[PDB]
């Protein structure tokens, strides 16, 4: 199909960028001390 | 005191002894003409 | 204190986070120019007609170019050696198309790391140092005015010189095989003694006191940790690496003087660079690598070739070849 | 330098991440028809 | 590539399920 | 304490020139590499697998002599001295090409000899072996291009001649057909290696630039005692120098020793891996959208451009005597040639 | 073939001699 | 059947198999005549 | 016989000046006979 | 020290001069004779300066088959008539 | 241009001045050791 | 630890951590077939290589049809 | 210029990708109780 | 359940992260033009 | 996209440049 090309990039950095925000504020948190 | 034929004394040889006899090689080979 | 007496105190500070000095007044402005021409040009420039023959060659990003391809391109053959400021061009679109670019970039630079050199001088003499790693830096130093100034001299323009580029520094050593043998040259051959040889006692001085770490950590943690900034013990045990390297050649091939090792360290590859420079330097006024082409004869005098005459035939396909519509006669003298 | 005194360490528990995944993933499962078209 | 976007986003979201059921953080009475 | 455990104490007597379990490998392996090399280079042709002249008593020079590859024709033999080529005949052997796989084979076989001298000697002094890791780089350097190489290629005829102008042809035979200098593998080498060089001079020349006066000499060589449990030059100054300088500087000493290991070996390792892509014509010959442009618009000229340009120069120019198996007979017309040259 | 008897004359001539200077050492060392 | 290099094989099997034990032998003489000493 | 009869700097000298000569041989013959183009 | 005898010791004594003032340039001699007369290219199978090519023949003598590559070059010899 | 030129003209002038001067200005009495070098 | 069936069932299979046979053993028949190993691979090599040719073995894609 | 459409997502996700290991990890360092 | 002994915190320190940010973008830079071709 | 690519990987570097020296973890002796 002749779909949009950046479609593509702008779904994988729309996945990556909050996830990978989130997940180092999680990790930061586990491995604060008690 | 000290002795004559080690394995420093080999191994000095086989690299001394062949280096000698091949420089009298490309000495003589110094005077070949076509 | 007056004005002028502050300022010299503070260009002269050792308390900046980056060292001033006099050598930096000179340094800053022209590396910064230098810089900021480069950085615009590699990206926006248009074609530069390099060897004057109105056949303009593009270098920039925007005009066709990746990261490997491109280059800020050697001003034009026509201008030759002369002096091609930004107001020596009548616009500057004119300037563009000429290749001022790189004249601007190539001399500011040259500039500022000469002051680069002078300013790693300063700075040891104003901490209490002993003042010899700048004539270190002396080697790369020269190397870049053997390719960005000698031998534009010496064949007569900065349209020879190195360009500002990956796939142009390719081009250049492969036009100076062509026109100088440099592979068959005795400092080009110093010279890749001087960078394996570098390589080499790096990767040996850097595995043997590696070796020798004294043990002041547990497995779980990196051993960098046992050293600490400014500790007064040594690191590592050198009697031991010693002891090791010593057996592994014979005890008298190895240094038990960290100092002279250290010396040689500085000396092997600055040594082998400086050769480098001046093979470069001079087969900038031609006197060129070995010739041995045709050098053995049989006894009829048939040519019986040598794996010169084969390096030579590679050579004569891109000499035919490069710059190919630029000469009009049959010797290609500069 | 004095350190400063308005610094606060921040947190995200791991069910917020659980969420914070989810509403991401499935907002992209949304949004990625129309990013193609 | 559009079609494995769409199953790589949906077969995270599956995975995101079996973690938050399974390694939850337990909850603990006071 | 039996044969076994006799041996051992003898191999491992603290002599001269340590022996070791090792150097039963290594000593006859590394003589057999150089004494073959200097055999070769001095008395032997390669009339019949190269048409040249390679040795001494030819009339060829320290930089002009070689032990040059097989014929092409002998594929990747192993080419034994009592193999179905030479046949026990010696001198024949010698006319085939028989040292190279002699001096290549024996060569590695001697390599691995020393670097397992370097674990060897390392675990009886009590060091950790980090300089036999080092090694490892010439070993993937010696492998893929000695050894991988050729055997991608049609035949040992292809791996690199031993002898100094015989590595320069085989430099720019990579140049020409394979644009090698374009190979992101080659350029992670060259910045390994010129980095290499770069961090010895750096580190050497810092050290001599930071000692403490720990003599009265002006001559400061002296100054040093292997035993001394201080450190002989001052890295907090040293720090301090390059951190104004340059911006950074190392401010541990094990970090920085490391780092002079890690640089150069991994430089090393990554033209490896390009020369066994090499090995299959697999190459970074080329930008394809350089070539599409370039090919729809004949204004449009780079550097590339120029350079592939000087490479079919190189191939056309080179070929029939570099490749004389070939029987190539390339007419005055159909030679690749710009104006007047 | 004589030339390898006029050629490994030398050799021999000088193994023979050094053998003839150092066999007294050789014999109290063995 | 025999092809001359299966002979040709025997030949360098043969040949590595008296290289590496004279040696051993002369190797392991050695080792028995000159012994470290220890207490 | 003993060791040091035959001073160090001597032997140094005239193993050299040896050196110099056989290399200075080679270079000679760079120029003439076999290798010299002629 | 490793119980060897110092390299100092031994080449600046008497005895080792005597040796070797006659062992040195008896295998200097010998090599210089394994030229002169000729041995060296009978041995390694290298041409003289004659005998690149036949008379009037200029192309080279390639081996071009593997396994009759010794027949191969001994034909090539003979062509030298 | 010549506007440009006479402006980098005098910039050039200014640092030069600058470098020249200041290491006229009392320099080997910069470092932390002997300053007592005239 | 956790004891489980299975791991009740395999328990003797790993149980004898350390254990070794006195001295050298059989390390001398080890040795044997090492050797014989090198042999064989030295042989394999060859014939791959065309260093050794065996009759009825064309190392060929026409070995057979 | 006809470039391979798959080398902007390649580039990006190359960048991205272990950065972001990287600054996962050093975040998780700072707030590790000091 | 019980805790599993062999747990081990992690470590990049700063100087680690800008090595290996430089590394990752300079591998990248260089790489792109082939990635792209 | 290239284009754009490249000047971004070289910006990052050279932020990353400012970073490393202005924002460095002090050396602090021992
Ligand atoms: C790292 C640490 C190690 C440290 C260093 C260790 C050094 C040890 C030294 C080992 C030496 C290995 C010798 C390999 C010789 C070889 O390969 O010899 C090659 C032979 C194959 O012979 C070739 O075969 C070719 C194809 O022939 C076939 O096709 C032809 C045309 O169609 C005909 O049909 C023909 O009859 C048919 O045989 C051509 O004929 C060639 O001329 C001929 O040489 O394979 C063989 O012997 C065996 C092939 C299978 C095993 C190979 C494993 C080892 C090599 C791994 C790397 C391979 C390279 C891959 C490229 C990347
Ligand atoms: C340990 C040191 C060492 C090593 C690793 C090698 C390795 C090699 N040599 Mg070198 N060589 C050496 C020392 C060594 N050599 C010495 C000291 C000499 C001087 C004599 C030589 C002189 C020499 C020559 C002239 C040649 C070689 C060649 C070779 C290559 C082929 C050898 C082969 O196929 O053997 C096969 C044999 C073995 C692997 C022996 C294994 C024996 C097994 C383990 C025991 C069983 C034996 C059995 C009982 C015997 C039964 C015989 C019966 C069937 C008749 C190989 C790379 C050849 C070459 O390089 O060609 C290009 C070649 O022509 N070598
Ligand atoms: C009669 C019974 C029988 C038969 C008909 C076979 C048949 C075969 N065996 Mg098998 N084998 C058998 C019994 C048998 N085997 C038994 C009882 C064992 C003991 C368990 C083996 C163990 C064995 C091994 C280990 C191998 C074979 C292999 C083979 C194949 C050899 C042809 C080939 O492609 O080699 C190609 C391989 C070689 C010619 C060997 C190369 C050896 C290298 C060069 C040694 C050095 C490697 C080192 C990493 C150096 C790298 C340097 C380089 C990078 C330059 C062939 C199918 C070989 C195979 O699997 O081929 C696909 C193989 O490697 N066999
Ligand atoms: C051409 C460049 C080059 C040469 C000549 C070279 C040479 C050497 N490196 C050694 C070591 C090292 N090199 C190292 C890192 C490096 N080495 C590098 C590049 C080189 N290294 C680079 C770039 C690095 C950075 C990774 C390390 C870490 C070490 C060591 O630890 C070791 C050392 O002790 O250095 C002080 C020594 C190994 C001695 C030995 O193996 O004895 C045994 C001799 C044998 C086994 C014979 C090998 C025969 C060879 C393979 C084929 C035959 C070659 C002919 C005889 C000569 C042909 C010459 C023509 C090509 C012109 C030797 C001086
Ligand atoms: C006692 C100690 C024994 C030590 C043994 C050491 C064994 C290994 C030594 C290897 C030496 C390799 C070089 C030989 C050169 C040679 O013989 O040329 C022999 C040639 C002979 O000269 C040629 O002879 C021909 C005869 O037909 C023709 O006349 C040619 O025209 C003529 O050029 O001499 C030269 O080319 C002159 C220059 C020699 C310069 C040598 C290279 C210098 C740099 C070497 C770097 C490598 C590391 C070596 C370190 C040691
Ligand atoms: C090409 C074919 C290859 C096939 C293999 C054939 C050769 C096998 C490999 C041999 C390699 C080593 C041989 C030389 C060993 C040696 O010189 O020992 C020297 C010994 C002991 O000398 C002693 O030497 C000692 C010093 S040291 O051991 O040399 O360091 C010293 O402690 C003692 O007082 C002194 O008397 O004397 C010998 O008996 C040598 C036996 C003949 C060899
Ligand atoms: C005297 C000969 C000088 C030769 C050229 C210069 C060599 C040394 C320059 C290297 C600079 C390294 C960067 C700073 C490194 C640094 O800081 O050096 C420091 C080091 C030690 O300094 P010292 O203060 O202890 O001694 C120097 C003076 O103060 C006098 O004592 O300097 C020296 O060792 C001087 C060496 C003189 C003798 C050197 C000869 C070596 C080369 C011989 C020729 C080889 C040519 C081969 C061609 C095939
Ligand atoms: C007047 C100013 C002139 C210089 C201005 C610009 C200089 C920029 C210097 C590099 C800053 C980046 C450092 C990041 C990384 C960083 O912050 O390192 C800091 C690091 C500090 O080392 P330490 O010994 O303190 O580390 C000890 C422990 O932390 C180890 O875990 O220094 C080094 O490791 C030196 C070796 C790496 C040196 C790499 C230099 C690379 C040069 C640039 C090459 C790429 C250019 C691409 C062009 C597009
Ligand atoms: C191969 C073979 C073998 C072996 C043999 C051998 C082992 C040999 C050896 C040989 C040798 C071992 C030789 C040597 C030679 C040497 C020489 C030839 C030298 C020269 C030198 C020179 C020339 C010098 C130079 C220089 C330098 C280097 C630097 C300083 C300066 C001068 C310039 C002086 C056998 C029989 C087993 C088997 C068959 C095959
Ligand atoms: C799309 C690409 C993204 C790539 C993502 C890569 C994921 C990387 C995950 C890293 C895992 C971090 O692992 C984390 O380590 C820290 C210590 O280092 C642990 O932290 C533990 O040690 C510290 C220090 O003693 C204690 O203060 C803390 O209370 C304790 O729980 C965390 O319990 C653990 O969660
Ligand atoms: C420490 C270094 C010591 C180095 C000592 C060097 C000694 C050099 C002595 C030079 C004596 C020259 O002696 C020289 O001998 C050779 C024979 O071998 C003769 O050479 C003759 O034989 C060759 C072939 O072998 C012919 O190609 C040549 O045309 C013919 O003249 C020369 O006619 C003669 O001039
Ligand atoms: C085109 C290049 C220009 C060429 C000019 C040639 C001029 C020749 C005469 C130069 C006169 C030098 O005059 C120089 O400058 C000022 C004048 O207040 C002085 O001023 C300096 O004094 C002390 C010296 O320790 C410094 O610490 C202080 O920072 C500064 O005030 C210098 O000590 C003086 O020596
Ligand atoms: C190779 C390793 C072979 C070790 S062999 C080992 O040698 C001992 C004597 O040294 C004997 O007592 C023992 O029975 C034997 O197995
Ligand atoms: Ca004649
Ligand atoms: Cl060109
Ligand atoms: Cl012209
Ligand atoms: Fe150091
Ligand atoms: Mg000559």
């Amino acid at each position: 199909m002749e779909v949009n090309q950046l479609g593509l990039i702008a779904t994988a950095l729309f996945v990556l960028v909050p996830s990978v925000f989130l997940i180092i504020l999680y990790v930061q948190t586990e491995s604060q001390q008690k | 005191s000290y002795p004559i034929f080690t394995v420093r004394w080999v191994a000095v040889h086989t690299l001394a002894v062949p280096t000698i006899f091949f420089l009298g090689a490309i000495a003589a080979m110094q005077f070949i003409q076509r | 204190a007056n004005l002028w007496e502050r300022f010299c105190n503070w260009v002269t500070s050792t308390d900046n986070r980056l060292y001033v000095g006099w050598f930096g007044v000179i340094m800053i402005p022209t590396l910064l120019a230098a810089t900021i021409c480069f950085v615009i040009a590699f990206i926006a420039a248009p074609p530069v007609d390099i060897d004057g023959i109105r056949e303009p060659v593009s270098g920039s990003l925007l005009y066709g170019n990746n990261i490997i391809t491109g280059a800020v391109v050697p001003s034009s053959n026509a201008i030759g050696l002369h002096f091609y400021p930004i107001w020596e061009a009548a616009s500057l679109d004119e300037w563009l198309y000429n290749g001022g670019p790189y004249q601007l970039i190539i001399f500011h630079f040259l500039l500022g790391a000469s002051c680069y050199m002078g300013r790693q001088w300063e700075l040891s003499y104003r901490l209490g140092m002993r003042p010899w790693i700048c004539v270190a830096y002396s080697a790369p130093l020269a190397s870049a005015f053997a390719v960005f100034l000698i031998y534009p001299i010496g064949q007569g323009s900065f349209s020879d010189g190195m360009p500002l580029g990956i796939s142009g520094t390719f081009n250049f050593m492969i036009v100076f095989q062509a026109e100088h043998n440099i592979l068959m040259h005795p400092f080009h051959q110093l010279g890749v003694a001087g960078v394996f040889g570098g390589a080499l006692f790096c990767a040996m001085h850097g595995s043997l006191v590696t070796s020798s770490l004294i043990r002041e950590t547990t497995e779980t943690e990196s051993a960098n940790y046992g050293y600490k900034f400014g500790q007064e013990e040594e690191t590592y045990n050198i009697v031991a690496a010693h002891g090791y390297f010593g057996r592994l050649i014979f005890q008298y091939a190895s240094f038990n003087n960290s100092r002279s090792l250290h010396f040689f360290l500085a000396a092997w590859p600055v040594v082998g660079v400086w050769f480098a420079a001046l093979g470069i330097s001079t087969m900038a006024f031609n006197l060129n690598g070995f010739n041995f082409n045709h050098s053995v004869i049989d006894a009829k005098g048939n040519v019986i070739n040598t794996w010169a005459d084969i390096i030579n035939r590679a050579n004569l396909g891109m000499e035919v070849m490069h710059e190919r519509n630029a000469h009009n006669f049959p010797l290609d003298l500069a | 330098m004095e350190p400063n005194p308005n610094r606060q360490p921040v947190e995200l528990n791991r069910t917020s991440l659980y969420l914070g995944l989810l509403l991401i993933l499935v907002l992209a499962l949304l949004f990625s028809s129309y990013f193609f078209n | 590539m559009e079609t494995i976007t769409y199953v790589f986003i949906f077969a995270c979201i599956i995975a995101l399920f079996f973690f938050a059921i399974f390694f939850r953080e337990p909850p603990r009475i006071t | 304490r039996g044969w076994f455990d006799i041996l051992d104490d003898w191999l491992k007597r603290d002599r001269f020139v340590f022996v070791g379990w090792s150097g039963i490998l290594l000593f006859p392996c590394a003589y057999l590499a150089l004494g073959g090399w200097l055999t070769g280079t001095t008395f032997v042709t390669s009339w019949y697998t190269h048409g040249l002249a390679s040795s001494y008593l030819e009339g060829c020079n320290f930089l002009t002599v070689a032990v040059s590859t097989p014929a092409n024709s002998m594929g990747h033999s192993l080419l034994l001295l009592w193999g179905p080529e030479a046949q026990g005949d010696f001198t024949r052997w010698c006319q085939l090409g028989g040292l190279w796989t002699f001096i290549a084979l024996h060569g590695a076989f001697g390599l691995i000899g020393f670097m397992l001298r370097q674990f060897e000697i390392a675990r009886l002094v009590g060091v950790r072996p980090y300089n036999a890791i080092a090694f490892s780089a010439p070993i993937a350097v010696f492998v893929s291009v000695f050894l991988i190489y050729p055997l991608g290629q049609s035949s040992w005829f292809f791996a690199p001649s031993f002898g100094v102008a015989a590595i320069f042809r085989f430099l720019l035979f990579f140049q020409g057909f394979h644009n090698w200098t374009l190979n992101p593998f080659h350029m992670m080498g060259v910045a390994g290696v010129l980095g290499g060089a770069l961090l010895c001079a750096i580190h050497g020349a810092t050290v001599e630039n930071t000692l403490f006066q720990d003599g009265e000499g002006a001559s400061t060589f002296r100054a040093f005692n292997p035993t001394q449990a201080e450190e002989t030059y001052s890295m907090v100054t040293a720090n301090r120098f390059w951190s104004q300088i340059f911006g950074i500087a190392f401010s541990n000493k094990r970090w920085l020793h490391f780092f002079m290991l890690f640089v150069p070996v991994t430089g090393l390792w990554m033209s490896a891996i390009g020369v066994v892509g090499l090995a299959l014509n697999l190459r970074s010959y080329d930008f394809i959208s350089q070539e599409i442009r370039a090919a729809e618009d004949p204004e449009f000229e780079t550097f590339y451009t120029k350079n592939l340009l000087l490479n079919e120069g190189i191939r056309a120019w080179m070929a029939p005597q570099d490749q004389p198996h070939e029987n190539f007979v390339f007419p005055e017309e159909v030679l690749p040639r710009g104006n007047a040259l | 073939d004589w030339r390898v008897l006029v050629v490994l004359l030398p050799v021999l001539l000088a193994a023979g001699w050094a053998v003839r200077n150092i066999l007294p050492y050789a014999v109290k060392q063995v | 059947t025999i092809t001359p290099s299966l002979k040709g094989f025997f030949i360098g099997l043969l040949s590595g198999a008296v290289v590496l034990g004279l040696t051993f032998a002369v190797l392991i003489a050695i080792s028995q005549i000159d012994k470290v000493q220890r207490s | 016989s003993e060791g040091g009869r035959i001073p160090l700097w001597i032997v140094a000298t005239v193993a050299g000046m040896g050196v110099i000569v056989i290399v200075g041989l080679f270079f000679y013959g760079a120029y003439a006979g076999l290798g010299s183009s002629l | 020290t490793t119980g060897e005898r110092p390299f100092s010791d031994i080449i600046t004594s008497v005895r080792y001069w005597v040796i070797h003032s006659i062992t040195i340039p008896a295998l200097f001699i010998a090599g210089w004779l394994f030229v002169s007369t000729g041995l060296a290219y009978d041995v390694f199978g290298t041409p003289r300066p004659d005998s690149y090519y036949a008379q009037e023949q200029r192309s080279i003598p390639l081996v071009t088959d593997r396994f009759e590559a010794k027949q191969q070059v001994e034909t090539f010899l003979e062509q030298l008539k | 241009m010549e506007t440009l030129k006479i402006t980098v003209y005098i910039v050039v002038t200014f640092f030069v001045l600058l470098f020249v001067f200041g290491f006229l200005s009392g320099d080997p009495a910069r470092n932390p050791k002997r300053k007592d070098l005239e | 630890a956790r004891r489980t069936w299975l791991g009740d069932i395999l328990r003797p299979l790993n149980s004898e951590y350390g254990k070794v046979a006195p001295g050298w053993g059989t390390t001398p028949l080890m040795a044997v077939f090492m050797g014989l190993f090198l042999v064989f691979l030295l042989i394999i090599l060859e014939i791959y290589n065309s260093t050794l040719i065996l009759d009825g073995v064309n190392v060929s894609w026409k070995a057979l049809g």
